């Protein structure tokens, strides 16, 4: 009647109250960091399961049209100013 | 692979045609008005004069994109009258049908 | 005479689909149109490029399933979509056929620029309307 | 009974920045078939009532555009083909729409928008004096 | 042996703790994947790895706890000590939505509907088959090898565990929308509308097997005929 949770611990590492402060985001990746993350999208991985799941990948890849239609989507000339 | 020797020479003409045609505006805008000296204006008449004859864009013809017909054209289509019929009678051309009133 | 898309009478034992039955002056009223697209209505752009898209997706889809096709195709455009409706025979094996749309969707989406989708159906043999 | 027991709903943040008001929507919708606008005027017309928009529909006149061709490939004259193209219309009059309703049903009825039928959709947005012109400044 | 092992493993972790360097939950995860070759003797100290990570604040992800069953669930008829895991463990995931933390949270689901089948816990298949469909839960089941076993063992506790009337509702839901069923499991359903003195579906299951590749499987036609005779 014992909860496996409640118990004897390693006491090794000390209880961390918070986590890093700043991380390294200016720091490039390097290939181990890539590839790590690339095996955390795998487990997620799944075969698409009905037609609307398709179109919200094709959505997010940028293959299909975003809704409501916008005829200048992706056309932002330079950002200039009606007054140039 | 182009449908014959004809439809090469007017893609070239399409090409030549949009590379000077910048140019060919500016140099035509001096010459179309009465503000600036006669002077200029004929210097301007020489230099248009001087370019590559392929990039006068009045020599572009428009011939049909699938046989190179330079006549019978229909120009929503790029096609001739022979290629649209065949298209359209085989129901492959969307909304387009046989006209009855 | 009149010529253009006629299956003309043979001895009757020339078998036709429901579409090679019907001349041009029926495209409106007892069959439809073998292509669904924006170009040809009024006001609209694009009809010459979405022609010659429609040309060559017929003849590729003819040559990338040799024999297999039993009628023509049904090309559908809605906005950024291109969907392709195919029937075809039940004589190549599946895992060709399983192969042949991976590729075909995939080399024509990169050709054009759009998600394409093929819609393959199965008969037994082409269905005949008539004997001619 | 296998079920999903739970759903993750799809997020929708309330903003602080103030909403579009749209006066009227004119959704005029273009097809070479009227069956096709009729089912789906009868669709947009059921979602907008389910939504709680104010939706009139009406019928613009057709337009029949008619050209002719040369019966044979070379010669006889006298002999030509007239075709034409038929460009129904139905126009869905939306009215008293704010920015995110008017986005969610457009979404929806241009998302199901069915192959060879083109859409127009006109907004009309409510807004208020620019702030310049309040007064004179002379 | 584990002793000198664990000795070593503790020495890194002191190493760790001197230089300043804080635990990840791979850290740990690496710990209970190592500590799976000494069957018996890593029980406890795998638990008190875990509850090391609770204090710590290093969440466990579904890859911990599927290296922690794995470890105490060895091939031992009483299971006594799996049976108290498992129980604790889904009490602890129950309404739990999961995000991908470590490669092997895909290999959970497959462990916990094994786990079960063993102990021929029915309402803890349905709580585990549960969690698999809170949410978007139902990514992890993994590969298709994976999908396989997972619902070939869970149907086949269904089957055997559970009244006829909902096994077929089950039947009808999960084949062939989820899993095509291998010529096993369907001896199993035979078996199950067998023990129901429901015999009248016989026929059904035969059409049905003929429709999921078993028309020449041996054992499949003998053991309908035998029923049916
Ligand atoms: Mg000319
Ligand atoms: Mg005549």
């Amino acid at each position: 009647r014992k909860n496996i949770f409640t118990g004897k611990r390693l006491n090794i590492f000390d209880m961390m109250a918070v986590t890093k402060e700043a991380p390294e985001t200016d720091t490039s990746p390097s290939l181990w960091d890539v590839e790590f993350a690339k095996q955390l999208a795998t487990v997620n991985e799944q075969p698409l399961q009905n037609g609307f799941e398709e179109l919200i990948q094709w959505t997010k890849e940028g293959k299909l049209w975003e809704f409501p239609i916008n005829n200048e989507a992706g056309f932002d000339d330079d950002g200039s100013e009606f007054h140039e | 692979h182009y449908v014959d020797w004809r439809m090469w020479r007017d893609v070239k003409r399409r090409k030549m045609a949009y590379e000077y045609a910048d140019e060919r505006l500016r140099i035509n805008s001096l010459r179309k008005n009465t503000i600036l000296p006669k002077i200029l204006q004929d210097v301007a008449d020489e230099e248009i004069a001087a370019l590559p004859r392929d990039s006068c864009p009045v020599r572009i013809r428009n011939r049909c994109v699938m046989t190179s017909r330079p006549r019978g054209v229909k120009r929503r289509w790029r096609l001739s009258r022979i290629v649209f019929r065949h298209l359209a009678d085989h129901g492959q051309l969307s909304g387009i049908q046989r006209a009855t009133w | 005479k009149n010529r253009a898309a006629r299956v003309r009478v043979s001895k009757g034992d020339k078998p036709v689909t429901y579409e090679e039955a019907h001349a041009p002056h029926y495209i409106a009223h007892r069959k439809g149109w073998l292509s669904l697209h924006t170009g040809n209505l009024d006001g609209e752009d694009h009809a010459a490029e979405r022609t010659v898209e429609d040309v060559f997706l017929r003849k590729f889809m003819w040559g990338t399933f040799p024999g297999c096709l039993a009628d023509q195709l049904v090309l559908k455009r809605r906005g950024n979509q291109l969907e392709i409706c195919a029937v075809v025979l039940r004589q190549l094996s599946p895992h060709k056929y399983y192969f042949l749309v991976g590729y075909s969707e995939t080399l024509l989406s990169y050709f054009y620029k759009c998600p394409v989708r093929l819609h393959l159906q199965t008969v037994p043999s082409k269905v005949v309307y008539k004997y001619l | 009974v296998d079920v999903p027991k739970d759903l993750t709903k799809p997020v929708v943040t309330i903003s602080d920045e103030p909403d579009i008001l749209y006066k009227r929507l004119s959704v005029l919708v273009k097809g070479h078939d009227k069956a096709v606008l009729d089912s789906y005027e009868y669709f947009a017309v059921l979602a907008a009532k389910e939504l709680g928009i104010s939706i009139k529909v009406h019928e613009p006149p057709r337009k029949i555009e008619r050209f002719t061709l040369l019966q044979s490939v070379h010669i006889y004259k006298k002999h030509r083909v007239q075709y034409e193209m038929r460009t129904l219309y139905r126009c869905l009059e939306l009215e008293h729409l704010t920015g995110s309703t008017a986005d969610v049903y457009l979404e929806y009825i241009q998302r199901n928008l069915p192959e060879g039928v083109a859409m127009e959709v006109t907004k009309t947005q409510l807004e208020q004096l620019p702030e310049h012109i309040k007064e004179p400044i002379w | 042996k584990f002793e000198e092992k664990w000795s070593k493993i503790l020495e890194l972790l002191r190493h760790m703790v001197a230089q300043k360097v804080k635990p990840n939950l791979q850290t740990f995860n690496t710990i209970l994947k190592c500590l799976r070759r000494f069957h018996v003797f890593a029980r406890s100290p795998a638990l008190q790895v875990l509850r090391e990570m609770k204090a710590i604040g290093i969440e466990p992800s579904l890859a911990t706890y599927h290296h922690i069953i794995r470890l105490f669930d060895q091939p031992g008829d009483p299971l006594k000590r799996s049976s108290f895991i498992i129980y604790d463990i889904m009490n602890e995931l129950m309404g739990k939505r999961f995000s991908p933390k470590d490669p092997d949270d895909d290999k959970f689901f497959q462990s916990a509907m094994s786990i079960c089948s063993s102990l021929r816990d029915l309402e803890l298949a349905y709580q585990v088959h549960g969690l698999l469909k809170t949410g978007d839960n139902w990514k992890f089941i993994g590969p298709d090898q994976h999908r396989n076993f997972y619902y070939s063992k869970f149907f086949d506790l269904i089957c055997l565990m559970e009244q006829i009337d909902v096994t077929l509702k089950w039947y009808e839901d999960l084949i062939p929308s989820a899993y095509f069923p291998h010529s096993q499991t369907m001896i199993h359903l035979l078996q199950a509308l067998d023990v129901a003195n429901r015999l009248e579906v016989i026929p059904k299951i035969w059409k049905d097997s003929k429709e999921y590749g078993h028309t020449f499987r041996s054992d499949l036609r003998e053991e309908i005929l035998m029923l049916m005779a």
